[PDB]
């Protein structure tokens, strides 16, 4: 549902390539992206799953 | 144009490639059954490979050992990416031979303008995507602490220092977090944080290891 929700992804500033999701509100779906290890944002999901039930509706 | 090149097949015999079901880190050994990388590595369920080139075929040189524990140093700040440092104990201990060896630590600090040898199979492109199969090398010299602090305002501590070329181009990306830098033989930084990779007057930072060494020594031995 929400407004962190449509934000894009961030990586951020570390080195790691960790794989997780993000709502893509244009596809309507739940993605993935590469994630930095560090200062994540809100739109970062460990599982689509928890993705789509934080996000999906946005 | 690439910065760095391929190092070969198994001639960084130290490197470790940190897996959870795909490559996310890497690290250096620094015994049969120790390895360090960076805090922000961190994860359940890792995985060790030792003994690789292309990480994703099985080349038959490989060790793929479990951790047993993980120790992120009790001081890191997920916000200041300060004190950046963890080891992680096998499960077993490796077996060591000329594909598979540790990497000294160091009795001193490096100074500026000493030439090292950063290794990882992180991204090869500035902007953009390309993770290589194959284990790449950059020959990369340490930057004064002054000249750290000017390109990152504010935010380097004591454990940080830069190393890299402030025209751009060749530097440690995505996938290379917690993997070595080697300088003279000795184990002095370990892969970290940057503004993107790559970019003109930024750098990447490092973690420090010459202040860690009383640390990391009585870590593993009392473990
Ligand atoms: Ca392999």
């Amino acid at each position: 549902r929400p407004d962190f929700c449509l934000e894009p992804p961030y990586t951020g500033p570390c080195k790691a390539r960790i794989i997780r999701y993000f709502y893509n509100a244009k596809a309507g779906l739940c993605q993935t992206f590469v994630y930095g290890g560090c200062r994540a944002k809100r739109n970062n999901f460990k599982s689509a799953e928890d993705c789509m039930r934080t996000c999906g509706g946005a | 144009i690439v910065g760095g090149y391929t190092c070969g097949a198994n001639t960084v015999p130290y490197q470790v490639s940190l897996n959870s079901g795909y490559h996310f880190c890497g690290g250096s050994l620094i015994n049969s059954q120790w390895v360090v990388s960076a805090a922000h590595c961190y994860k359940s369920g890792i995985q060790v490979r030792l003994g690789e080139d292309n990480i994703n075929v099985v080349e038959g040189n490989e060790q793929f050992i479990s951790a047993s524990k993980s120790i992120v140093h009790p001081s890191y700040n997920s916000n200041t990416l300060n004190n950046d440092i963890m080891l992680i104990k096998l499960k077993s201990a490796a077996s060591l031979n000329s594909r598979v060896a540790s990497i000294s630590l160091p009795t001193s600090c490096a100074s500026a303008g000493t030439q090292c040898l950063i290794s990882g199979w992180g991204n090869t492109k500035s902007s953009g995507t390309s993770y290589p199969d194959v284990l790449k090398c950059l020959k990369a010299p340490i930057l004064s602490d002054s000249s750290c602090k000017s390109a990152y305002p504010g935010q380097i501590t004591s454990n940080m220092f830069c190393a890299g070329y402030l025209e751009g181009g060749k530097d440690s990306c995505q996938g290379d977090s917690g993997g070595p830098v080697v300088c003279s033989g000795k184990l002095q930084g370990i892969v970290s944080w940057g503004s993107g990779c790559a970019q003109k007057n930024k750098p990447g930072v490092y973690t420090k290891v010459c202040n860690y060494v009383s640390w990391i020594k009585q870590t593993i031995a009392s473990n």
